[PDB]
């Protein structure tokens, strides 16, 4: 008898041979003829119930036998069926006939005689301290990663997604996330089917979380931010004093790395919304992500600090001791080399210091202001930099440095509800440097270089609000100034600013972006008002603007901003007082200014009126 | 007011 008359008559006799020791054989005999034929002989429209009767058998193999035996036995059989099945989730001739392995998954009975549960159970923590099962574990573990990583069908990965979320197997897997559990039993398949069930599932995710407790208490112990949490820090625990040089020969250090890395990634998904984020910070998330990262791993950093990131904006971040953390953290961003750690870790403190004054001190205590000048600084003009996806990189950076720069600049602004706060010299210093030509170059050139970057708009107006702010700010030297004039373009503060304000009208019509070019065409108007009166340069601002079209036709439209109007108004009659001639080569809609000098305000009224004299009679 | 950003 060879192989192939073997097989089929194991195949063709199986279900009326009940003895144990002849199953045993059947089944390496089975085996043996997929392993070595690997199906060729067999007629391709023969294969869908030839791969049926092997899954037929597979699934009947598993089932429990009234007989009495040993684990010695049935993971030898179990090891022969599930590496078939491994087989079938791998092997290309198989894969057109994917569908029916995943069939197998669907619940017949809703009960522990379903394959699922079956297979579920094989991989139960405590199978894995078994000398024999640990090995069907392993495979069955394999199969959930072939079929993951392998299925592409968009409705068949739906279908099998769904056979998967049932209670049994969503315990066993979190038993792995016990605080008792050492991390080294944690295989990484357990990351790959928490990541795919929860994918798109937002309730699933706040079944994890929460466990149907409320988003205002603790999240629970039984979920997975406290044990995410505990897995996170017990492999940094084990990790902690290892050299990170001996990575390369040091299998079970590169197990633990990438156990936090999964952990990480997985938190990153479950942490969707405010609740979820408060949840993990009042946990002390953070807390726990700043200790992890101080282990030396390049991967491992990038991904703490990305987490850190996601969280940033949690109003949690109020109550939590930042003390310590945020000092770390600023040494971090100084001294770490590669940019996506800048820029996660420049748009955390954004985030971390919005709204909250006993955090903005601690920054500044740990030369915060000061660190953003050197980010900054650091980075060449964004005309200089070739490749796109790095100069929206430096882009975004930037972006966050001046973002973090405004939130600071409040404190020191004289407020009329009275809040006028005073800086120290220390606060003064580093804020000042912010004046220095260098930087003020440097900024003006990212106001108006010619190049295609999502970010650039962003930062443009956000650059626009740095200006304002710091020429409002009562300790800051305004002389200098618009005395500084770049390499590239010959021009002062003024010729950037218009640029900038040209450029906004060429870019396309989206209204994805449209809130944020309002916002720019406002802070320009705004920042020649604050020019001419800070600097006492009312006239320099209305003649170095002759690039500017009439200001008025920003009016034209809906526009019910009641600061914006009166902004507009006055910076146009300003600009007349001391380029009359403008009055004529403009070009406005006089009824609509006509109607503004009967407007309920009556500042806008005021400056209405003011500007209609400056006309021609026509 | 300060500005936040949303990184999600």
């Amino acid at each position: 008898m060879n192989i192939t008359q073997a097989a089929e008559q194991a195949i063709r006799l199986w279900f009326n041979t009940p003895d144990p020791m002849q199953r045993l054989h059947m089944a390496k005999t089975i085996r043996t003829w997929i392993r070595q034929d690997k199906f060729a002989q067999v007629d391709q429209a023969n294969m869908p119930n030839c791969v049926q009767q092997i899954l037929n058998i597979i699934y009947d193999g598993l089932k429990p036998q009234p007989v009495q035996l040993p684990i010695s036995y049935y993971a030898q059989l179990w090891y022969n069926l599930l590496d078939i099945l491994r087989r079938f989730t791998f092997l290309p001739i198989i894969s057109p006939y994917i569908h029916q392995v995943v069939q197998m998954f669907c619940p017949r009975e809703n009960g522990p005689q379903d394959f699922r549960e079956l297979i579920c159970n094989l991989i139960s923590l405590n199978w894995q301290k078994d000398p024999h099962m640990k090995h069907c574990a392993n495979q069955v573990f394999q199969i959930f990663n072939c079929i993951i990583m392998g299925v592409k069908n968009e409705k068949l990965r739906t279908e099998f997604a769904q056979h998967l979320k049932f209670e049994k197997l969503v315990g066993t897997l979190s038993e792995y996330f016990n605080p008792q559990v050492h991390p080294g039993m944690i295989n990484p398949a357990i990351f790959i089917i928490f990541r795919f069930i929860i994918s798109k599932d937002t309730r699933l995710k706040d079944y994890f979380i929460w466990n149907n407790n409320p988003h205002d208490q603790p999240p629970p112990p039984t979920g997975l931010i406290i044990k995410l949490n505990a897995v996170m820090i017990g492999s940094y625990r084990l990790i902690a004093g290892q050299n990170p040089e001996t990575l390369p020969q040091n299998p079970e250090l590169a197990h633990l790395i990438q156990v936090i890395i999964r952990t990480f990634d997985l938190l990153g998904l479950l942490l969707h919304d405010s609740d979820a984020i408060d949840g993990f910070v009042r946990s002390d998330g953070v807390g726990a992500i700043t200790t992890v990262v101080q282990y030396p791993n390049n991967d491992l950093i990038r991904a703490g600090c990305k987490l850190l990131l996601q969280v940033s904006d949690a109003k949690a971040l109020a109550k939590t001791p930042l003390e310590n953390i945020l000092p770390f953290l600023l040494r971090l961003i100084e001294i770490h080399p590669d940019d996506e750690v800048i820029y996660s870790g420049t748009g955390f403190l954004s985030n971390v210091v919005a709204h909250k004054q006993h955090v903005k001190d601690i920054a500044i205590r740990s030369n915060a202001i000061f660190l953003l000048h050197t980010i900054i600084s650091k980075y060449p003009r964004l005309d200089e930099l070739t490749d796109a996806p790095k100069r929206n990189r430096v882009c975004e950076i930037i972006c966050n440095c001046l973002r973090t720069l405004n939130n600071f600049l409040m404190m020191w602004i004289p407020t009329p509800n009275g809040e006028t706060k005073t800086a120290g010299p220390n606060e003064k210093q580093q804020v000042c440097k912010f004046i220095e030509i260098d930087i003020l170059k440097k900024l003006m050139s990212c106001l108006s270089c010619e190049m295609d970057t999502p970010g650039l708009l962003e930062l443009r107006s956000t650059i626009l609000r740095s200006f304002i702010l710091l020429l409002r700010t009562p300790f800051v030297p305004k002389d200098g100034v618009l005395n500084v004039i770049d390499e590239n373009r010959k021009e002062n503060l003024i010729g950037h600013i218009c640029a900038a304000y040209s450029w906004v009208f060429r870019q396309p019509n989206n209204t994805r972006t449209q809130s944020t070019k309002q916002q720019l065409v406002e802070r320009t108007i705004s920042l020649l008002l604050v020019l001419m009166e800070q600097c006492g340069a009312e006239k320099e601002v209305a003649q170095y603007s002759y690039s500017i079209d009439c200001p008025l036709n920003l009016l034209n439209g809906n526009q019910v901003k009641p600061t914006f109007i009166h902004n507009v108004l006055v910076v146009c009659d300003k600009i007349l007082e001391h380029c009359p001639t403008r009055a004529d080569i403009w070009t406005i809609d006089r009824p609509m200014l006509e109607g503004l000098t009967n407007h309920r305000n009556s500042d806008i009224a005021k400056a209405a009126n003011s500007l209609l004299s400056r006309f021609p009679e026509n | 007011g300060d500005e936040v950003k949303v990184f999600r």
